[PDB]
RNA sequence: CUUUAAUGUUUGAUGUUCUAACGUUGACCCGUAAUCCGGGUUGCGGACAGUGUCUGGUGGGUAGUUUGACUGGGGCGGUCUCCUCCUAAAGAGUAACGGAGGAGCACGAAGGUUGGCUAAUCCUGGUCGGACAUCAGGAGGUUAGUGCAAUGGCAUAAGCCAGCUUGACUGCGAGCGUGACGGCGCGAGCAGGUGCGAAAGCAGGUCAUAGUGAUCCGGUGGUUCUGAAUGGAAGGGCCAUC
RNA sequence: AAUUCCUUGUCGGGUAAGUUCCGACCUGCACGAAUGGCGUAAUGAUGGCCAGGCUGUCUCCACCCGAGACUCAGUGAAAUUGAACUCGCUGUGAAGAUGCAGUGUACCCGCGGCAAGACGGAAAGACCCCGUGAACCUUUACUAUAGCUUGACACUGAACA
RNA sequence: GUUUAUUAAAAACACAGCACUGUGCAAACACGAAAGUGGACGUAUACGGUGUGACGCCUGCCCGGUGCCGGAAGGUUAAU
RNA sequence: UGUAACGGGGCUAAACCAUGCACCGAAGCUGCGGCAGCGACGCUUAUGCGUUGUUGGGUAGGGGAGCGUUCUGUAAGCCUG
RNA sequence: AGGACCGAACCGACUAAUGUUGAAAAAUUAGCGGAUGACUUGUGGCUGGGGGUGAAAGGCCAAUCAAACCGGGAGAUAGCU
RNA sequence: UUUUGUAUAAUGGGUCAGCGACUUAUAUUCUGUAGCAAGGUUAACCGAAUAGGGGAGCCGAAGGGAAACCGAGUCUUAACU
RNA sequence: CCAUAGGUUAAUGAGGCGAACCGGGGGAACUGAAACAUCUAAGUACCCCGAGGAAAAGAAAUCAACCGAGAUUCCCCCAG
């Protein structure tokens, strides 16, 4: 049978034009008040994925 | 994704986005497959009897890759400026 | 003969502090030359003291530790390079 | 935690809000702050309202 | 208009009686050769009761499950996150139910800037006034102070007074530090607009290091970004925030 | 005390001597009045103590009678078992040795006996811990629920006040 | 008298008796989706449950807690 | 439990201290012969051939190369009274 | 007369010894309790598994019971050996 | 076999013979190999049929952004040195 | 009272068995979630009823998207 994606991996990832995947930052959904505007400024752009991490998104993302 | 019992990455990280319709029904076309038509004439219905789009899409664009040599009349479609360029250059004529 | 304990349990994570480039040792605008609480070393030029007194580099060039003033104080400058 | 959270609402006309904290027992009176509003691009006075 | 009566219906509430629903594990007759049942007469009850759907309470009567780890064996006791010092072996880091202490905030000024100032303690003299208030001089030289624990700093003061103020700005950020990662930290400089200062300049919170909580779900404001025939809308997204 | 930790409480009786027994005291760790209190004749394959009789229970065993055991003939198992050319000691060593080291001792093989060792045999320890195991049971653990109960609507109507 | 057939025969259970409490008869209760049946072809001197456990002398104080019973003025409160 | 605190016998050195020359002593090193791996270099590679160094203990584990078995094709072939 | 007495049948099972690969998957031997009663026994019937029954030991329900047996879900699951 | 570690007096095996445990299916990724190559490839199905047809489609040659959208650029931002 | 219920004759048919497939009425839990209750397992196993050689469904109060398609069933894609 076809292989099941995991479609929280889908909701929170997204496949780069060299492979690499791109996410949210945490940390950015409440208890706002009390951070910096620099911590904040520095989280709301997206990320890749650090290589480490990188094995777990692609078992869990297989079709890219 | 299973880290022990500690809290996957795929639930760390928040969720974010959307998925647009439109973008399913929409498509890209190279110049490089203007050629592949017949009539020298390119259009939505054109491309999917050279099977190039699909036949669910209502809009295409043409992009500046590959490369053309011969005048192809584009209508209906939104053209890039290189591809206007290059479709200009080589004799084409975009319309509507 | 069961009993005891130990209110003594406790300890903080190690801050990691120090100097991350030494003498003779040349960086790059920004580096980050040494991590302390106070100033136990001090900016000299071409070197910014950062909110928590880091010793940040603002040039390109060779670090260059050395003692001046009245007190004998711990002065780190940038050389050219 | 006594030190409650407000918010200071520009009073350009835009809904744009900086959020905060305040004794509301020491400080009775309102808050207001000259700051800086970046739709307008100005510096407007901007008052208390609540964090909501 | 205000204030209530008349007539009547729209009608609810509690009685009052009734019979025709319904009940009869009352009597009698027939099916019948039958203590079931059904039909019939009659009597009693009577819209009660009782059943169905919905609903509140009660409900170990029954069922499904949960009831943490470390641990000089387990339980009991204590502990579980963060900061500081020692252990830690002169870079970083480094364990034990090892030795000792703190935090889960505060501040619209206790922030920014400009200007100015410099302590603790003791000695002598001196109204009430005393070991110790305030005042004057002298020694001393930070033994003081730092909003709070400890350590490291602090006189160019980061300590203390006063004036004006809101940079406790928004978008970014070369380059580094630190982590397995999530993440955390420092940051010159750039664009805009601002405050103090004559000006050079300083300011993207506080002398620094604790003062904290992922995601999901949901709320509020803004934004046509999206909008399941089309126009809107709902809902979603993004930004801020709870 | 079927309850008393301290406790073999103290005193008395009984015995040469009595942590037990019986009777008192009360200082009841922590009795107590229908999860009954205190008595109580009779009963009990009931629990504790004492005495008389009796006796191999014993001092301390002796002999005898039979059934096996032993020998012969016939039939003929079993548990167990890595392989065995299967000694002692002191030491060593996965920390208690037939098997290692050193040394001592010992011709080869049976039979009747004993049971000190082979950490002997039997039963993947029941104790203990662990497992994000199970079962049953409990309750003011959680979530449900049968059941009981409340009211609304329906079956369900007519009059009068 | 009874009991752990196969390590426990007892001080354990039962017992006659006592008390509390429910139950008015289509009884309570119990087995049953229900019809029905037992209770009982009985009718409060009866039946069920609970505790105690012949007999003798007795059974003292507490209703604050938890239950149960009774109340219906007020507060709160469901579907509708 | 049996000497039982040099391994024993035994030793007045066959003990200790100092110095010296010998020798023994390992699967170490060297010699001779053989195999394989990886690198050099050159050939003129037939994509492997001299020389050349060096390497070759190994669990979990990773990589490379093989033996043998049954069956199908080759096989109405070959072997076999 | 008697849930009276002694004591065989009969019912039971208090003590000891044997036996424990037994004669026997609970028995024999010597003693023991009740023995006209809440007795015992034959035949047939009824009650069914979260159920029965129980003078109540969690006892018994075909040598099996803190939830029988048989078949099926089913190759349950097993971070354990 | 399990172990820091077993002659271990830790496990297992009386012996022999026979059987006895990393498979299969479909997806996906990587390596090798072979075919074509900015293209490659068909599935169903037809077909007497392992051919040929069939290019529904799939992957790739373009990405960025949540998205509209832009496009070798794009996003962020009023705008980026 | 008619009548009806009921009774009796007569005719026709059914009943029961059987492998799988089919439609329907009921309907688990272990397990997985590294616990578990929502969820999953799974409308699965199982039980019951009925039918045929196949059954079921079936001739748009359907899709679509301003162009149009034209009952039902089945296969490959769409697409994990
Ligand atoms: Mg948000
Ligand atoms: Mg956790
Ligand atoms: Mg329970
Ligand atoms: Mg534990
Ligand atoms: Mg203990
Ligand atoms: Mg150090
Ligand atoms: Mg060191
Ligand atoms: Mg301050
Ligand atoms: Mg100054
Ligand atoms: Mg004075
Ligand atoms: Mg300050
Ligand atoms: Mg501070
Ligand atoms: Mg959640
Ligand atoms: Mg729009
Ligand atoms: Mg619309
Ligand atoms: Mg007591
Ligand atoms: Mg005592
Ligand atoms: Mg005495
Ligand atoms: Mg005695
Ligand atoms: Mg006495
Ligand atoms: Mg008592
Ligand atoms: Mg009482
Ligand atoms: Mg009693
Ligand atoms: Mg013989
Ligand atoms: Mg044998
Ligand atoms: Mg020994
Ligand atoms: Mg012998
Ligand atoms: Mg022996
Ligand atoms: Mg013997
Ligand atoms: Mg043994
Ligand atoms: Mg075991
Ligand atoms: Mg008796
Ligand atoms: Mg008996
Ligand atoms: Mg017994
Ligand atoms: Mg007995
Ligand atoms: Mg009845
Ligand atoms: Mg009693
Ligand atoms: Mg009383
Ligand atoms: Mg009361
Ligand atoms: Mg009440
Ligand atoms: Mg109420
Ligand atoms: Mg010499
Ligand atoms: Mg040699
Ligand atoms: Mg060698
Ligand atoms: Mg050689
Ligand atoms: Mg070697
Ligand atoms: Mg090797
Ligand atoms: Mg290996
Ligand atoms: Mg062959
Ligand atoms: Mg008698
Ligand atoms: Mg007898
Ligand atoms: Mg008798
Ligand atoms: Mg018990
Ligand atoms: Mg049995
Ligand atoms: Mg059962
Ligand atoms: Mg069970
Ligand atoms: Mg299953
Ligand atoms: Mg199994
Ligand atoms: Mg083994
Ligand atoms: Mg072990
Ligand atoms: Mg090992
Ligand atoms: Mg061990
Ligand atoms: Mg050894
Ligand atoms: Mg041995
Ligand atoms: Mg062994
Ligand atoms: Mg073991
Ligand atoms: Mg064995
Ligand atoms: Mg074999
Ligand atoms: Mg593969
Ligand atoms: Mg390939
Ligand atoms: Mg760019
Ligand atoms: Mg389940
Ligand atoms: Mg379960
Ligand atoms: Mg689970
Ligand atoms: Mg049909
Ligand atoms: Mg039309």
């Amino acid at each position: 049978p076809k292989i099941k994606t995991v479609r929280g991996a889908a909701k929170r990832f997204k496949k780069t034009g060299k492979g690499g995947f791109k996410h949210k930052h945490a940390n950015l959904r409440h208890i706002l008040t009390k951070k910096a505007t620099k911590r904040k400024r520095h989280l709301r752009p997206k990320a890749m994925v650090s290589k480490g991490d990188l094995g777990l998104v692609i078992a869990c993302l297989p079709y890219a | 994704g299973f880290e022990g019992g500690q809290m996957p990455l795929y639930r760390r990280l928040p969720k974010f986005g959307f998925t647009s319709r439109k973008a399913a029904i929409t498509a890209e076309i190279r110049l490089s497959d203007l050629a592949k038509v017949e009539g020298g004439v390119v259009d939505l219905n054109t491309l999917k009897a050279a099977n190039i789009i699909g036949i669910q899409i209502e809009f295409a664009k043409v992009i500046l890759a590959g490369e053309v040599t011969t005048p192809v009349t584009v209508r209906g479609l939104r053209v890039t400026k290189g591809a206007r360029a290059a479709i200009e250059a080589a004799g084409g004529k975009i319309e509507e | 003969k069961a009993g005891g304990s130990t209110r003594n349990g406790r300890d903080s994570e190690a801050k990691r502090l120090g100097v991350k480039r030494f003498g003779g040792e040349s960086v790059l605008a920004g580096s980050i030359i040494v991590r302390q609480r106070g100033t136990k070393f001090h900016a000299g030029a071409n070197v910014g003291c950062g909110r928590d007194h880091t010793l940040f580099a603002k040039a390109d060039g060779k670090v260059k530790f050395e003692v001046k003033g009245p007190k004998n104080r711990k002065f780190i400058s940038i050389e050219a390079e | 935690g006594i030190r409650e959270k407000i918010k200071l609402v520009s009073s350009a006309g835009t809904g744009h809000f900086y959020t905060t904290t305040k004794n509301k027992r020491t400080k009775p009176e309102k808050l207001e702050l000259k700051k800086f509003d970046p739709v307008v691009r100005q510096h407007v006075i901007y008052k208390e309202a609540k964090i909501k």
